[PDB]
RNA sequence: AGUAGAAACAAGGCC
RNA sequence: GGCCUGCU
């Protein structure tokens, strides 16, 4: 029932920004290519607090992650997810 | 005979036959506490301005026919107008002064026996005993403790079926007391009270004082004990300490 | 040499001789016209405080209401009211996980005063909001105006006797379509469903007088009384909640305050240790009313009130809705001189929504072109927060809340503060390793303030060393210090009666002694100036003098009619007895022994027609507003002579419309005298029941009559006498 | 089976029982057959109690209709058919009079041969067993018990069956009427057993209707509904929330400290502009005595006659002249007023007995300075609208003054001593305990100190008046009165002595509000010439009206003598504050006696002696050009009360605005001098808090200067 | 005029 | 001119 396609990625310089968007509580997750899941956004992780915000349009059915200051540590597959409900991810390369 | 016939004469009149119809005893109090007079926010600045005038007090009615209307220069003691949201009269206050020295006297032997907290008071205090002042420092702590000194062990509720069944007999209802210490008390202060004529609200309000148990939170120094709480302002002091035993010990 | 009093406090600390430093000797300052413009000028503060936040129009009221509640984060030190619901509620958490089963427990006991409170408890407060009229009332003439206007309606649940069953009423009279309201010029007048809402939701504002501390005037506000039964149920509640928690100081006295100050300086120092620097913030909250948002009270009782019955929760919560969408009424208007033309003129506030913008100077003139849009009826919607401390033991738990959330367990970090709260005031303890340590402290302290709408006043707050600070006029310095200038206004004549003034002054001079450490000589001067007024005020010289007065000359007579003068009371021209150590007696009981008995068989009897006794309440309490603080009433030791009598009222009811008033005053006491002749008991013990007054008084008539002559006066005649006129007045209120 | 009710009772049961089942407060729709049993009950109750009376004697009379007399007596009287409270009523009451037992539960009837209860009870099952089950329910009762049954049968303990046969047969025929009535309608399917004693409710208070929708309009700014926010609440669990939006919020939101140094804080600043002037009602340090050296006590007397005698011992008058004019007003109305004053005092002299109080005439001359007809007849907005003019009253900040020096020397001589006692105290009772003895010797060298100041002086002058002044208002509200300024004091030599300063005349006082403002003009003598500080007189009238001689070793000085003249004005709070001026010398002598205490808690001995008699300690009292300088105790008592006198004269909402914000600064200002390393968040905000206070009053502008000297001393 | 100070008093209303 | 009120 809940579908989810995420948007926003790409190539970045380090230090650059990026807002991850997300159309359908929701979280955003990152999969680095050598590992699983990891936790971004729901509360925010500690390699990733005071650099990204995460925030959500419920008129629009939307949410987004305001990424800043990134590292090339950042590098991941960013995936949206529904709580079961997961997007397919976007690619995002710093 | 009279309390009925004055109701009678109340219901014959329209309007106060609808209110004795219409209002439920439950209302009772709303209806007593029913006025436009607020309360003073100011008293001092009024009584000092109120006793300026003449005709500052109120009093009931039947002072119109024990007190003449003028003393002996003619200086007026009461007035036939009445106060706002009462029948009583306004009368100033040499009326009060009057009735002091040629009002209707009485047999006041009793009194004593119903103000018996105050009157204990001054007998501990007539016999006490003074002691020298030692001057030091007092380590004044903060304490709870009981000012009461003649709490019978009885809390306010505990105490008020005792007031009612000793002053209000009948009005009593369920409740017949069970602790026997409840029952002395409910015996004594009945044989000593059966024919004062006082009132029984005051009589109530002062057995309420005497045996319902009382408690506050004071500086104090030393003492502790009820009798000698109540005269905590004589013996303690800021670097002062006043030796001092009731007349009770 | 130039004489300067202040030089002295360099040899005598400050708080040593604080006492100089407040001119309480003087007339206080008062207002002399409208509130109006303060009233105008609060709600636009409070509603500008949170610009930020959301509008939003209400369906039912029609009034434009802001919701600043997880508005944006503050980016300033100003003011603000952007509260954050899940911060509150997270902060709520910590409180219960501290002082665990506190919110059950409370729950349990208000539950159970709520199903057992009565009515009457209703009339016992001071003015209410009278809707019935638009104005200021007593607390009982308001609630019976309502309660009659109820029934005539066809809202007949209170005659149940029970206050949930009148805020049952009160709320189905919300889904009326039209009630009905008499007025005096009588005139029915029915009023639509948004009306009586708005009547229902709003507030009086009045000016506070006799304010000392401060150059400018303030606003205050009054509610009605649909909405004061849900306010003491929610007051109940977090005085429960309150005296549970030992940080709180808002429902104990000022000694109980002053102990609670001394152990937690004690406790946050002694813990302390060599390496660990402690300081003292003296802090004051700006704007502590108006930034403290309704919706986010609902939201810690809701959460306060969680597995509890439903029934509960939703008369618990129904007082914070009210006032989410509470109005204010702007109040008495607006009076104008003209000068050329040498004329004044009052306009009420109500014209303030269309009256043309000419005659109000500049501040006014904005003032009102910013309220404008939020007047609805002559009524200004005040959502944003509070207008003056009706939740005050509610702001008191929020702060408490707030001074536990630093008990170093949920800092994580080596500094951590504790402290007391108490509305609108605080001390606040923080301790730390180093000055970087007690810097971030204070700076996350004030942070997580101002995520809960609270806001510290910097201008009026200071941060020493532990051992010196204030709390609420309570100055310590190792160990609290008397003031006695906060309680110089209370040494003068109260104003009751005589025997009521003489024996509130002499126990006034006692309390002083004991508490605020009032010295013996100093006492003794309080009592022979406190005697020198008290003849001067009720014309009650020392009879020996030719003081020629209104009096004079009856008490004299008085005077060399007794033979045992040392007995006479002062009232009575007679001597003082008293000193340090009879400051605990009665005056009467005092000079028992040296009255005559004709004089004194005179004085106390009970015959006599000024002495008046109304209910047990209001037997020995005298209500003292004091000085820097809310009203108090004060037990004073007396014992009923003839001069306990009662001053005379205001009369000006005369002149009004509203003179009606009168007429049922004197009806409803003449039938309350009738049934207390019939139950004696009517004053001490409230009777109760649901049959109405003719049908007691007639059977206890019966049975009176019958019994009194099984023993007494009765005889046959007279008692068949009272049967049938018993029947005749049974027939009577048949028709 | 309502119908049934419906039918054979009368009205008065079935109403009875109605109200019986409000009683107890369960509904009568779902179980009626309590309803019908119960009213069976009353109406045994009834038709045993009525048709049965007594007379003098015992053995009941019995007429089936009570005969017009005197005799209708009831034999039996009922308990039930009333409320609970009523039933408890009769039952004490019978108790009370009777000297009978109180039963627990509820009786039916009373009786007076056997002078007991009767507790009727008819149920369905047999008697039998009901009997001795009621029985054990009531405990060791002696009221009589009896009970019938459908059957038809009887029974009672003792066989005592109380009154007529031919009754019972009566009851239970009515018995079995019931009964075959009901075998016509068909109820004992349930008539034997339909009760069983329910008692259960719950509490429903539910929000529905226009209340809940507000209730849906009071929830944070993403909520839909009361329920779904009750859900969240229920659902919600700290994970660290606060945190997060801490690390989120913007760190310009601090509290950051700054250090309080001595360097810090700075003088305040005060306002610049005219020279301030005089705002006492009275003259302080310019008031002159006339004096007749009579044995009158200060109430003692009666004031105009007094107040003639006194001015007749004076010399030297003159027709007055004006000297330094109001500069607002209309001087001349103020001479002729004085000349009025004059004129009418020695119509007083020449007839029989002096008045006790005068009321002068309503000329044009005091009808101008009382301020007459003045005040903006008061009409509706409707009928003045299109008046340009027509606007609000100016509320404005006060116009702003600065500080000038003749308050600062007018405090320096008001504690100052004096050659005369200013205090006559009252009577305490005989000092019976030793610390008794020590406060009175405390008391009486603080009297001793302080009764010989300026500062009594002016509190017995500020006492008298306004008391005279709020008595002649509330008296003689509507006409002119005079009042002469008397105050009685007691010489070295012992003598007693009246002192006239001159007069006031109060004017239409119909006050009605606290704030409401009686007018009065005041007239005072004094040698002190205006024309050398001119600003301090701004709003006075100085007239020039004789010339006086004191004996001094230069001739003889011939100094000439004015009469400072001014309108006033004062309201109720104002007199009753200032008629309670004597406190000022309690809040003093309690500061010296805390002082005093606090010094001998350290020497374990009272040290009230030394200190007033050694003077070797002394405090800080003032400052001159080449220092500080420290007075005694008694001057330091002299300068508190002065300072109290003061803040009584020149009280205003800019005094204790100053008074608060500035004890703010000077307890910051101690805690930097304690080394306690003081901090404040806003400094700056303090001061331009404590500086808003200061605008036109000599007063408070003399307490802000004393303020920056105590800082130019401190801080060092 | 005067009191006082963010608005008022310097009598009100009723005939 | 006559009368009413002084916290309504």
């Amino acid at each position: 029932q809940v579908q989810l396609q995420e948007s926003g990625g790409g190539l970045v310089q380090a230090g650059e920004s990026l807002r991850l968007s997300c159309a359908a509580g929701m979280g955003w997750f990152r999969q680095a290519p050598g590992k699983e899941r990891e936790f971004v956004a729901s509360y925010a992780m500690d390699f990733v607090k005071g650099r990204f915000t995460i925030s959500r349009d419920n008129s629009k059915n939307t949410l987004y992650l305001q990424m800043n200051s990134l590292k090339p540590e950042d590098t991941a597959v960013y995936y949206c997810a529904a709580a079961k409900y997961w997007g397919q991810g976007t690619q995002v390369t710093v | 005979m009279e309390r009925i016939k004055e109701l009678r004469d109340l219901m014959s009149q329209s309007r106060t036959r609808e209110i004795l119809t219409k209002t439920t005893v439950d209302h009772m109090a709303i209806i007593k506490k029913y006025t436009s007079g607020r309360q003073e926010k100011n008293p001092a600045l009024r009584m000092k301005w109120m006793m300026a005038m003449k005709y500052p007090i109120t009093a009931d009615k039947r002072i119109m026919e024990m007190i003449p209307e003028r003393n002996e220069q003619g200086q007026t003691l009461w007035s036939k107008t009445n106060d706002a949201g009462s029948d009583r009269v306004m009368v100033s206050p040499l009326a009060v002064t009057w009735w002091n020295r040629n009002g209707p006297t009485t047999s006041a032997v009793h009194y004593p026996k119903i103000y018996k907290t105050y009157f204990e008071k001054v007998e501990r205090l007539k016999h006490g005993t003074f002691g020298p002042v030692h001057f030091r420092n007092q380590v004044k702590i903060r304490r709870r403790v009981d000012i009461n000194p003649g709490h019978a062990d009885l809390s306010a509720k505990e105490a008020q079926d005792v007031i009612m069944e000793v002053v209000f007999p009948n009005e009593v209802g369920a409740r017949i007391l069970t602790s026997e210490s409840q029952l002395t008390i409910t015996k004594e202060k009945k044989e000593e009270l059966q024919d004062c004529k006082i009132s029984p609200l005051m009589v109530a309000y002062m057995l309420e004082r005497e045996l319902v148990r009382k408690t506050r939170f004071l500086p104090v120094a030393g003492g502790t004990s009820s009798v000698y709480i109540e005269v905590l302002h004589l013996t303690q002091g800021t670097c002062w300490e006043q030796m001092y035993t009731p007349g009770g010990e | 040499m130039d004489v300067n009093p202040t030089l002295l406090f360099l040899k005598v600390p400050a708080q040593n001789a604080i006492s100089t430093t407040f001119p309480y000797t003087g007339d206080p300052p008062y207002s002399h016209g409208t509130g109006t413009g303060y009233t105008m000028d609060t709600v636009n503060r409070t509603h500008q405080y949170s610009e930020k936040g959301r509008w939003t129009t209400n369906t039912e009221t029609g009034a434009p209401q802001l919701n600043p509640i997880d508005g944006p984060l503050p980016e300033d030190n100003e003011p603000s009211g952007y509260a954050q619901t899940d911060c509150v509620l997270e902060a709520m958490a910590f409180l219960e996980e501290s002082h665990p089963g506190i919110f059950e427990n409370s729950c349990l006991e208000t539950m159970e005063v709520v199903q057992q409170t009565r009515v009457d408890k209703l009339t016992q407060g001071r003015q209410t909001y009278d809707w019935t009229l638009n104005r200021n009332q007593p607390a009982a003439t308001a609630l019976a105006n309502t309660i009659e206007v109820f029934r005539s309606n066809g809202l007949t649940a209170n005659e149940s006797g029970r206050l949930i069953d009148f805020l049952k009423d009160v709320m189905e009279s919300m889904d009326k379509e039209e009630m009905e309201i008499t007025t005096h010029f009588k005139k029915k007048q029915r009023l639509n469903k948004r009306s009586y809402l708005i009547r229902a939701l709003t507030l009086n504002t009045m000016t506070k007088d006799a304010e000392r501390g401060k150059l400018k005037r303030r606003a205050i506000a009054t509610p009605g009384m649909q909405i004061r039964g849900f306010v003491y149920f929610v007051e109940t509640l977090a005085r429960s909640i309150c005296e549970k928690l030992e940080q709180s100081g808002l429902p104990v006295g000022g000694n109980e305050k002053k102990a609670k100050l001394a152990n937690v300086v004690r406790k946050m120092m002694t813990n302390s240790q060599d390496t660990e620097l402690s300081f003292t913030i003296t802090g004051d909250n700006t704007k502590w009313n108006e930034n403290q948002n309704p919706r986010m009270f609902l939201a810690m009782i809701t959460y306060i009130t969680r597995n509890q019955p439903e029934w509960f929760r939703n008369v618990l919560s129904i007082a914070p809705i009210m006032f989410s969408n509470k109005m204010a009424r702007l109040g008495k208007g607006y009076m104008f001189e003209s000068k050329s033309m040498k004329l004044r003129t009052q306009i009420p506030a109500e014209m303030l929504a269309s009256i043309d913008l000419k005659y109000f100077n500049d501040s006014t003139r904005k003032k009102i072109e910013k309220i404008r849009p939020l007047l609805i009826d002559g009524t200004a919607s005040l959502s944003p927060g509070m207008m003056m401390g009706m939740f005050n033991m509610l702001s008191t738990v929020l702060g408490v809340s707030i001074l536990n959330l630093g008990q170093k367990r949920y800092t994580k970090t080596t500094y951590w503060w504790d402290g007391l709260q108490s509305s609108d005031d605080f001390a606040l303890i923080v301790n730390a390793p180093n000055h970087e340590g007690i810097q971030a402290g204070v700076d996350r302290f004030y942070r997580t303030c101002k995520l809960l709408g609270i806001n510290m006043s910097k201008k009026k707050s200071y941060i020493n060393r532990t051992g010196t600070f204030e709390f609420t006029s309570f100055f310590y310095r190792y160990g609290f210090v008397a003031n006695f200038s906060m309680e110089l206004p209370s040494f003068g004549v109260s104003g009751i009666n005589e025997s009521a003034d003489m024996s509130i002054g002499v126990t006034v001079i006692k309390n002083n002694m004991i508490n605020n450490d009032l010295g013996p000589a100093t006492a003794q001067m309080a009592l022979q100036l406190f005697i020198k007024d008290y003849r001067y005020t009720y014309r009650c010289h020392r009879g020996d003098t030719q003081i020629q007065t209104r009096r004079s000359f009856e008490i004299k007579k008085l005077w060399e009619q007794t033979r045992s003068k040392a007995g006479l009371l002062v009232s009575d021209g007679g001597p003082n007895l008293y000193n340090i150590r009879n400051l605990h007696i009665p005056e009467v009981c005092l000079k028992w022994e040296l009255m005559d008995e004709d004089y004194q068989g005179r004085l106390c009897n009970p015959l006599n027609p000024f002495v008046s006794h109304k209910e047990i309440e209001s037997v020995n309490n005298a209500v003292m507003m004091p000085a820097h603080g809310p009203a108090k009433n004060m037990e004073y030791d007396a014992v009923a002579t003839t001069h306990s009598w009662i001053p005379k009222r205001n009369r000006s009811i005369l002149n009004t419309s509203q003179r009606g008033i009168l007429e049922d005053e004197q009806m409803y006491q003449k039938c309350c005298n009738l049934f207390e002749k019939f139950f004696p008991s009517s004053s001490y013990r409230r009777p109760v029941g649901i049959s109405s007054m003719v049908e007691a008084m007639v059977s206890r008539a019966r049975i009176d009559a019958r019994i009194d002559f099984e023993s007494g006066r009765i005889k046959k005649e007279e008692f068949a006498e009272i049967m049938k006129i018993c029947s005749t007045i049974e027939e009577l209120r048949r028709q | 089976m309502e119908d049934f009710v419906r039918q054979c009772f009368n009205p008065m049961i079935v109403e009875l029982a109605e109200k019986a089942m409000k009683e107890y407060g369960e509904d009568l729709k779902i179980e009626t057959n309590k309803f019908a049993a119960i009213c069976t009950h009353l109406e045994v109750c009834f038709m045993y109690s009525d048709f049965h009376f007594i007379n003098e004697r015992g053995e009941s009379i019995i007429v089936e209709s009570g005969d017009p007399n005197a005799l209708l007596k009831h034999r039996f009287e009922i308990i039930e058919g009333r409320d609970r409270t009523m039933a408890w009523t009769v039952v004490n009451s019978i108790c009370n009079t009777t000297g009978a037992e109180k039963p627990k539960f509820l009786p039916d009837l009373y009786d007076y041969k056997e002078n007991r209860f009767i507790e009727i009870g008819v149920t369905r099952r047999e008697v039998h067993i009901y009997y001795l089950e009621k029985a054990n329910k009531i405990k060791s009762e002696k009221t009589h018990i009896h009970i019938f049954s459908f059957t038809g049968e009887e029974m009672a303990t003792k066989a005592d069956y109380t009154l007529d046969e031919e009754s019972r047969a009566r009851i239970k025929t009515r018995l079995f009427t019931i009964r075959q009535e009901m075998a016509s309608r068909g109820l004992w399917d349930s008539f034997r057993q339909s009760e069983r004693g329910e008692e259960t409710i719950e509490e429903r208070f539910e929000i529905t209707g226009t209340m809940r929708r507000l209730a849906d309009q009071s929830l944070p700014p993403n909520f839909s509904s009361l329920e779904n926010f009750r859900a969240y609440v229920d659902g919600f669990e700290p994970n660290g929330y606060i945190e997060g939006k801490l690390s989120q919020m913007s760190k310009e939101v601090n509290a950051r400290i700054e250090p309080f140094l001595k360097t810090t804080p700075r003088p305040l600043r005060l306002p610049d502009g005219p020279p301030c002037s005089q705002r006492s009602k009275f003259l302080l340090m310019d008031a002159l005595k006339l004096s007749i050296e009579d044995p009158s006590h200060e109430g003692e007397g009666i004031p105009l006659y007094d107040a003639i005698k006194c001015m007749r011992t004076f010399f030297g008058w003159k027709e007055p002249n004006v000297v330094k004019p109001h500069e607002k007003g209309i001087n001349p109305n103020y001479l002729l007023a004085w000349k009025q004053v004059l004129a009418e005092l020695q119509d007083i002299e020449n007839e029989e007995k002096i008045p006790k109080t005068k009321n002068m005439k309503k000329t044009s001359q005091l009808k101008w300075a009382l301020g007459e007809n003045m005040a903006p007849e008061k009409v509706d907005f409707d009928d003045c609208k299109d008046v340009s003019d027509l606007k609000q009253y100016d509320s404005d900040e006060p116009e702003l003054r600065s500080l000038a020096s003749w308050i600062q020397s007018e405090f320096n001589k008001a504690c100052e001593l004096t050659d005369s006692s200013w205090i006559e105290l009252d009577e305490i009772g005989e000092d019976v305990a030793p610390i008794e003895h020590i406060a009175s010797m405390r008391r009486n060298y603080f009297t001793a100190e302080v009764s010989h100041c300026r500062a009594t002086e002016y509190i017995m002058k500020g006492v008298y008046i306004n008391t005279a002044l709020l008595n002649a208002s509330c008296a003689a509200m509507d006409d002119f009165q005079l009042i002469p300024m008397i105050s009685k004091c007691r010489t070295k030599e012992g003598r007693r002595k009246t002192n006239l300063y001159g007069f006031i005349i109060k004017g239409r006082s119909h006050l009605r509000n606290d704030t409401d403002v009686v007018n009065f003009v005041s007239m005072e003598f004094s040698l002190t010439d205006p024309r050398l500080e001119p600003h301090k007189w701004e709003k006075y009238c100085v007239l020039e009206i004789g010339d006086m001689l004191l004996r001094s070793a230069i001739g003889q000085v011939s100094r000439p003598m004015f009469l400072y003249v001014r309108t006033n004005g004062t309201s109720k709070i104002k007199m009753k504050w200032g008629m309670e001026m004597r406190r000022c010398l309690l809040q003093s002598l309690q500061q010296i006696e805390s002082m005093i205490e606090a010094e001998s808690s350290v020497k374990e001995k009272d040290m009230t002696k030394e200190f007033f008699e050694n003077k070797s300690e002394t405090w800080p009292i003032g400052e001159s050009p080449k220092g500080v300088e420290e007075g005694s105790i008694g001057k330091v008592c002299r300068t508190l009360l002065a300072k109290s006198v003061f803040n009584s004269l020149y009280a205003s909402p800019q005094l204790e605005g100053f008074s608060a914000e500035s004890r703010k600064l000077l307890l910051i200002v101690q805690a930097l001098r304690d080394n306690l390393e003081p901090g404040t968040f806003d400094l700056g905000g303090l001061y331009e808090a404590i500086e808003e206070c200061l605008i036109n009053d000599p007063w408070v502008l003399l307490n802000a200067s004393w303020f920056n000297s105590f800082l130019t001393h401190a801080l060092r």
